[PDB]
């Protein structure tokens, strides 16, 4: 049993990697398209989905498990996940 | 770099040695600088380069400047304000459409990005 | 070369200076103009931290390893040459093949003595000294493996002829590298404009990004410096800081007063909170994340700073200065956007012992350079009598909470940089 638990903490990247990849990828794929559908309006009257985005999934539905995906997006930065927070933290 | 400075003083000493002088006169320094400066050739590249970038730098500079004092960042209001700002002492129709194209090309792969100069 | 007999009382005497730290920072590489931060980091490296091994199963070095990565002609080779002069047990080696001693161990018949000798490499010949590696970016695969093993495990493992041994190399590694492409790109991270892998870059406590930019004032100052050097060493006839330089002889002796070890029992909530804040920022921003090794290097630099003052206890100022150095190294190695953001949010940590005059001078240089770029972009060239209003300088000085610019205008440093205050129209301007 102890050996199987030690091995379970390595099935936790055999398998669990895909499971939490799916959990974080729910938010990843939702943020992937809607943050560029409005991208003609990402420079228009409203800059970008600023802080309501975390609250956007709150109403229609986890801050801890969504801020992590937000930082993963913010890690690289090319067009939308960069220019979101380029004007966000400036404009709060 | 500073190696250019050492080369310049080496060339000036060499000019003085050619004339069998005992002091490096400023004429020797002038010749060393002239030789060194002609030796550096320019990188000419194709498209009104050195003029597209000539005003692209001032454009990025103005946007960077207004980034601090104001938090108002749009696409239309800012593009028009930048047009007017550059045209603060100049005006034409083809020039305005030229600046419109330059913004178009620049935004294609940087939308006021976070790069340096 | 060293005796330190009866000479210790004057060492303690100038240790009592309470400004000995700046004197020592000012007394290294006297032949190199500027580069004050590299000088401070090299002084810390020379004194070094405290090696420890809790039990016998957790080994932390006390060596402070410095990596100078800067675009060419910026005195990095000169820095390494100076360090070789000032230290005992310093051996200079190069990433190319242009040196007496190479990084890797080998066994061979010696060319001149004809004796079968184990040529233990440069890393182990400096076992309690300094390994200076120029052209660090130009090493072989096997030189890179040797440096990785020495920097990681602090010993070299030979298994070459019939010799199986692990002879050890506890050196401080000071390296000079050129950036990829011959010019540092501030829009990239440190790791991606230097030809080094992360395992190597992570082994350096201080990463100094040397940066050749055209500043007319510093260009004049450096040109005067080097031309004066060329004048005074003409074979016929055979320096700017608040503090007097210290002669390299008593300085070598002072550094050789590492006979006294050192120890720390000081603050932990400030440091822990600082690392927590650094983590939150560096993982909010998509940046190189601060790690444990950064606080361990900060501890090394605090111990070194305490050793510079002969203290035998880290004091809050040692910790604060180590924080400033660790953060300067960690912040300059980010891409430009992240570098600006971290310069802002951590500025209170980052300006320790950084007086108002130099902060204000930095702001003023920034505005005047902004203005010069604006001028020359559509005026063909920069103009004469480049000027800037009183007001915007006042505004930025408030942004960092100065509010009292009068001493800045009266400063020696203001005058030295070819600046002038024109109170008639609230203008300040440069000559060139
Ligand atoms: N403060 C200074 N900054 C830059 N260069 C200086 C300074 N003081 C002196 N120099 C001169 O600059 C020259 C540059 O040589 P050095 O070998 O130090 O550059 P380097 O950094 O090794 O360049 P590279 O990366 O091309 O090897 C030296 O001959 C030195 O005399
Ligand atoms: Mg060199």
């Amino acid at each position: 049993e102890e050996a199987l638990r030690l091995f379970q903490v390595s099935t936790l990247d055999a398998a669990l990697s895909g499971t939490l990849s799916g959990v974080e990828g729910f938010t990843s794929q939702e943020d992937q398209e809607m943050l560029s559908r409005i991208e003609k309006q990402l420079k228009r009257r409203f800059a970008i989905g600023s802080q309501v985005s975390e609250h956007s999934i709150i109403k229609d539905f986890p801050e801890h498990a969504i801020h992590k995906v937000l930082q993963l997006m913010l890690r690289r930065g090319e067009i939308q996940h960069r220019m979101q927070r380029k004007v966000l933290y400036r404009l709060k | 770099t500073v190696r250019q400075l050492e080369s310049m003083i080496r060339l000036s000493e060499a000019m003085a040695r050619m004339h069998c002088c005992d002091e490096v006169q400023p004429k020797h320094v002038k010749e060393a600088f002239r030789l060194l400066n002609k030796s550096i050739i320019r990188v000419e590249t194709p498209f009104s380069e050195y003029c597209r970038i000539s005003n692209l730098i001032v454009l990025h500079l103005r946007k960077v400047e207004e980034e601090e004092d104001e938090s108002a960042l749009k696409r239309s209001e800012l593009v028009n304000w930048y047009l007017k700002e550059i045209e603060s002492e100049i005006d034409s129709e083809e020039e305005l459409i030229n600046k419109k194209r330059i913004i178009e090309k620049v935004i294609h792969r940087l939308t006021h990005y976070d790069h340096v100069l | 070369g060293e005796l330190t007999d009866e000479d210790v009382k004057m060492i303690t005497s100038l240790s009592k200076d309470q400004q000995i730290g700046e004197k020592i920072f000012a007394s290294i590489a006297p032949s190199i103009y500027g580069h004050e931060d590299i000088k401070r980091g090299l002084a810390l490296a020379l004194f070094g931290g405290e090696p420890k091994n809790p039990g016998g199963k957790h080994k932390v070095r006390g060596d402070i390893n410095v990596l100078l990565c800067g675009d060419p002609g910026t005195a990095k080779s000169q820095f390494l040459k100076y360090i070789e002069k000032v230290s005992s047990r310093a051996i200079f080696t190069t990433g190319q093949g242009a040196s007496a001693v190479g990084l890797t161990a080998y066994v061979q018949r010696h060319p001149v003595s004809r004796e079968w000798t184990l040529e233990a490499g440069a890393l182990v010949l400096a076992d309690r000294g300094v390994c200076l590696i120029d052209e660090f970016d130009k090493m072989n695969d096997q030189d890179r493996t040797s440096i990785h093993e020495a920097m990681e495990q602090q010993s070299i493992s030979i298994s070459k002829a019939g010799i199986v041994t692990s002879l050890q190399a506890r050196c401080t590694v000071i390296a000079a590298a050129n950036p990829i492409g011959g010019r540092y790109d501030p829009s990239l991270t440190f790791s991606e404009n230097v030809d080094l892998t992360e395992p190597i870059i992570s082994r350096f406590d201080i990463l100094c990004v040397v940066r050749d930019t055209v500043d007319p004032v510093q260009d004049e100052m450096l040109a005067r410096f080097v031309v004066g050097s060329h004048v005074r060493h003409h074979p016929s006839n055979k320096g700017v800081e608040p503090l007097p330089q210290e002669v390299l002889k008593k300085y070598i002796i002072y550094a050789k007063e590492r006979v006294h070890p050192k120890l720390n029992q000081m603050d932990q909530d400030k440091v822990a909170k600082m690392y927590s804040d650094l983590r939150k920022e560096s993982m909010a921003t998509g940046s190189i994340p601060i790690t444990v090794r950064h606080i361990e290097s900060m501890i090394r630099m605090a111990e070194a700073h305490a050793r510079i003052h002969l203290r035998d206890y880290v004091i809050e100022d040692d910790v604060n200065m180590a924080i400033r150095v660790m953060l300067e190294s960690f912040i300059d190695t980010q891409k430009f956007s992240v570098m600006r953001s971290m310069r802002k949010t951590f500025a209170r940590y980052l300006s320790f012992r950084r007086d108002n005059n130099e902060l204000l001078l930095f702001i003023l240089k920034q505005l005047v350079a902004e203005q010069v770029t604006y001028q020359r972009n559509r005026f063909g060239a920069q103009q004469d009598t480049i000027e800037v209003p009183e007001k915007d300088l006042v505004d930025k000085a408030r942004q960092i909470n100065i509010h009292n610019l009068s001493a800045f205008y009266d400063s020696e440093l203001f005058r030295m940089n070819k600046f002038s205050h024109d109170l008639k129209r609230k203008m300040i301007l440069q000559q060139f």
